[PDB]
């Protein structure tokens, strides 16, 4: 074990102003062709998610996309209220492997059940890893990997509440959020979810959280309050910062036999006046562009926190975008050779 | 607060000439937040700039302004008939946005003298409760107009009313009328009955007048 | 987070104040 | 996109009027909403303003203390409440939003001027504070270039609309404003000049119309005296 300089491992073309490649150029390089993936006998090694500094390398390298294509308006830190360039940009972000340098290599846990932290049986080692799309969300985990077997309920400390957990889903369930044109609110949009495949999800979450809190009861209700951004599903869609609604979608109504079924569609709106992920403050951006503005993403993961005799009430959550990096990072860890 | 001050209260010009107003600041004023406003008297006011430079949507390219710190302007390269009306600035950076006490864009046209015509009460109002003398001043620019009220030589003092015309479109000229207002028990008890005008078109004080009948 | 303006708000509602990262949560 | 006024509304000493102003389109998310007033005849009055930056809203101290601003939910109409009215607050009230807000993004302006613009304005609601109530105007005749005109007295509410001999005589035709008076009713003049030879062959009528008190007279203004 050892921690050391993980290298940007790049994908990008040297031609395209689509901002996830004009940053790749700069910091990250050019995959491994090959990858090894030799499955290691008889090994048993311990992992954490929440500790691996790939989780670090990444947020403190995701910061950097951030800062060097979306400049905001006007940034309010403490006490400053600096300006600068708001150009509008091309954004749909691309995978980012990363790869290990030499003396290092990357054993990577091919577990189908691991929970988060540790010991792997079928420990293999690889120079790159699987492509991760820096998407910043919150409570739902989007564009990511599904889980191989069962649904996996991933926290550093289930004890501490305030610590939040991470639901990895084995099927994916599609959001297809969409700004219309004309057809008036250019600040107002949607989103819609499949409301079948969705509850069906829920059930299979509801019944799996079961297993963690002895049996117990479950009910999803909608947070407390505070931040819009943790309290209503935030992303960035094409320049765009949405911010969704979601009562709909943890409705305990809708985990009998009853209204569910339809389609379930989301009241978003576009803000301009943020909150700021990389540290404490605010900024603000211009308003939308013409056009359609279409984002069909992948609920891969579910972000929840706990208020902590008998029931156990959940909120989604999230807030913590290291958590978001926690959910495709968790089956990786950096050794070394020498 | 922030006071102010523009200058001066009205700019006399014909149109194809050139305008420069200026909005003095009593403080210094974050330079990149001074606003200008134009009111033509009869519907609401609308922007002209903001940021001391930047034009508003769809303003014609005539409007320049400019200024930074506490000594702002507002320039108009050449005048036109939608363009003599009042002209307002405000400071908004630091709240309280105070505004500006106004500038009127007139006509210049050259001087001309008052009409000026006298009215006793009507026949049809004295039958009712009061008597109400008028003294119209007709097409006369420019704007300034004083009238002293008087009744057998006495100073009559807080018992009129008066208003004026918005430049006339044509003939760019002004009309005022003054009114007392008298109940019928003091005005059969004298005679004498006259308005006095006293104009700089007027070579002196002018006055028309009539006796009670 | 800051922490001091979240828990000012969620007080305003009757909750405490929790920095989740770099936002406000109450509870 | 265009704001909604409130109607203009003639309330009493010591009460309380509350304007609205609803946006067509958008909402007032980012820019917010600015309100201001004119007084008769005299200049613009900063009253308050919402600043959704700073997520602060102010007043000034000529009106601080029962003056209050308050928008919808989604910031789609906002409010001024103005407790406590005097005859000193009879004025027009407008209503001034940022026009960056929704339209879309212009290549072409700045986005980095986070105050508020004011650039699209209200209507304007007229707001008059008075203990008197509809009363209807009396025309009197300003008898006898010549010059007369009609004499119209004593109404409330504004507005009248005089217009001579049916609309056939605007050549030189002066409609002058109201004039609030000690009574706390209105009166205005409109007056006209003709030629001199005239006053012997053409009839002059002027029609005054009052809609509040259901009022039209139609004058006629002769001239000879002694
Ligand atoms: C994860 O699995 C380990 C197995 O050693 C177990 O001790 C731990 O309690 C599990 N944690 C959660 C949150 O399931
Ligand atoms: C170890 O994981 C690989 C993943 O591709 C799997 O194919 C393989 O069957 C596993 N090993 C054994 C002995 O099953
Ligand atoms: C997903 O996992 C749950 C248990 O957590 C199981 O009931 C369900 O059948 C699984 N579905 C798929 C498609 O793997
Ligand atoms: C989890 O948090 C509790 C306190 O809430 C603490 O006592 C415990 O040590 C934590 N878990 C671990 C593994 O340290
Ligand atoms: C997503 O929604 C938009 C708008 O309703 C539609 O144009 C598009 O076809 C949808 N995409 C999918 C995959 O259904
Ligand atoms: C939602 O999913 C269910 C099952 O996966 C399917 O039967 C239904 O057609 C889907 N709804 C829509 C609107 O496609
Ligand atoms: C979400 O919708 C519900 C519907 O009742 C509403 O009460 C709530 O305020 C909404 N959430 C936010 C953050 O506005
Ligand atoms: C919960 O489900 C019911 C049943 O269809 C629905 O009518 C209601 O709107 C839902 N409420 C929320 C908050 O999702
Ligand atoms: C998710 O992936 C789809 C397909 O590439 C893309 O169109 C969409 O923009 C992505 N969504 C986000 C939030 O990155």
């Amino acid at each position: 074990d050892a921690d050391t300089t993980l290298f940007c491992a790049s994908d990008a073309k040297a031609h395209e102003t689509e901002v996830h490649n004009v940053w790749a150029t700069h910091a990250c390089v050019p995959t491994d062709p090959n990858p090894q993936e030799i499955h290691l006998e008889n090994v048993t090694e311990n992992f954490n998610m929440w500790k691996n500094n790939m989780v670090e390398q990444m947020q403190e390298d995701v910061i950097s996309l951030w800062d060097q294509s979306l400049q905001p308006c006007v940034k309010l830190t403490g006490g400053s209220v600096i300006k600068q360039a708001c150009p509008k940009i091309s954004f749909d972000p691309i995978p980012i492997h990363y790869c290990t340098p030499a003396g290092y290599v990357i054993l990577k846990c091919n577990d189908k059940n691991f929970n988060g932290t540790g010991p792997c049986k079928n420990v293999s080692s690889v120079q790159c890893t699987h492509g991760i799309k820096p998407v910043v969300s919150t409570q739902l985990l989007l564009n990511g990997s599904l889980a191989e077997e069962e649904i996996i309920i991933r926290s550093e400390n289930l004890t501490n509440n305030a610590k939040t957990i991470i639901v990895h889903l084995n099927k994916s369930v599609e959001i297809n959020c969409t700004r219309p044109s004309n057809g008036g609110d250019i600040r107002k949009a949607y989103c819609e979810i499949n409301g079948t495949k969705w509850n069906k999800v829920l059930k299979q979450v509801t019944e799996k959280l079961k297993e963690h809190f002895n049996n117990k009861t479950i009910i999803f209700q909608p947070p407390s309050g505070g931040d819009l951004e943790i309290t209503m599903h935030s992303f960035n869609c094409r320049g765009e910062f949405f911010y969704c609604n979601t009562t709909q979608l943890f409705n305990n109504t809708c985990i009998t036999m009853k209204g569910c079924n339809g389609t379930i569609t989301l009241p978003c709106k576009i803000k301009q006046i943020i909150n700021m992920w990389q540290g404490t403050g605010q900024a603000m951006y211009a308003p939308p562009i013409d056009g359609k503005i279409n984002c069909v993403s992948n609920i891969t993961g579910i972000l929840l926190t706990r208020d902590g005799t008998s029931n156990e009430t959940f909120r989604p959550g999230g807030g913590n975008i290291k958590d978001n990096w926690r959910s495709e990072l968790y089956k990786y860890k950096v050794v070394q050779i020498e | 607060e922030i006071v102010m001050m523009q200058s001066p209260g009205t700019l006399s010009l014909s149109p194809g000439e050139r305008a420069t107003l200026s909005c003095r600041a009593s403080q210094s004023v974050s330079s990149s937040y001074l606003a200008w406003y134009q009111q033509k008297p009869g519907q609401a006011p609308r922007l002209l700039i903001y940021g001391a430079s930047s034009r508003a949507t769809g303003i014609p390219d005539r409007f320049s302004g400019s200024g930074s710190g506490t000594d702002f302007t507002l320039t108009i390269s050449r005048l036109e008939p939608e363009d003599f009306a009042v002209y307002y600035c405000q400071q908004y950076g630091s709240s309280p946005e105070t505004f500006g006490q106004g500038t009127k864009v007139e006509i210049k046209r050259t001087v001309a003298a008052p009409s000026v015509f006298i009215f006793p009460p009507s026949d049809e109002q004295l039958k009712s409760g009061t008597a109400s003398v008028v003294c119209l001043l007709n097409n006369f620019y420019p704007r300034e107009a004083k009238v002293q009220w008087k009744v057998d030589n006495a100073l009559q003092s807080g018992n009129s009313q008066e208003s004026v015309t918005e430049q006339d479109s044509k003939d760019s000229t002004y009309s005022l009328s003054s009114t007392l207002t008298l109940s019928k028990a003091d005005y059969e008890k004298h005679k004498v009955y006259a308005c006095e005008v006293t104009h700089q078109g007027l070579s002196s004080p002018v006055t028309k007048s009539f006796n009670r009948g | 987070x800051n922490l001091h303006f979240c828990q000012l708000r969620c007080k305003s509602l009757g909750l405490l104040g929790r920095c989740a990262x770099t936002y406000c949560a109450c509870v | 996109v265009q704001l909604v006024q409130s109607g203009a509304e003639v309330k009493k000493p010591g009460s309380s009027v509350k304007v609205s102003c609803r946006a067509s389109r958008g909402t007032f998310s980012s820019y917010g909403i600015t309100w201001v007033r004119q007084a008769p005849g005299q200049g613009l009055e900063w009253m308050g303003g919402i600043i959704p930056i700073f997520d602060v809203t102010n007043y000034a101290q000529n009106f601080q203390g029962r003056v209050a601003i308050t928008t919808d939910a989604e910031m789609s109409t906002a409010y001024m409440e103005l407790r406590s009215l005097k005859s000193e607050d009879s004025a027009v009230y407008y209503c001034a939003s940022d026009s960056r807000d929704f339209s879309y993004y212009e290549p072409g302006t700045s986005y980095s001027h986070y105050y508020n613009i004011m650039d699209v304005w209200g209507q304007g609601t007229t707001v008059t504070v008075s203990s008197a109530s509809t009363k209807g105007p009396s025309v009197f005749p300003l008898a006898p270039t010549a010059a007369l005109g009609c004499l119209v007295k004593d109404y409330f509410p504004e507005p009248v609309t005089v217009s001579w001999n049916s609309g056939a005589l605007t050549s030189g035709v002066h409609t002058f404003p109201a004039v609030l008076q000690s009574s706390g009713l209105y009166s205005l003049s409109s007056v006209v000049t003709v030629p001199s030879s005239s006053l012997g062959t053409q009839t002059y009528i002027c029609n005054v119309n009052h809609k509040p008190s259901n009022t039209k007279v139609d004058k006629r203004v002769e001239p000879k005296s002694c």
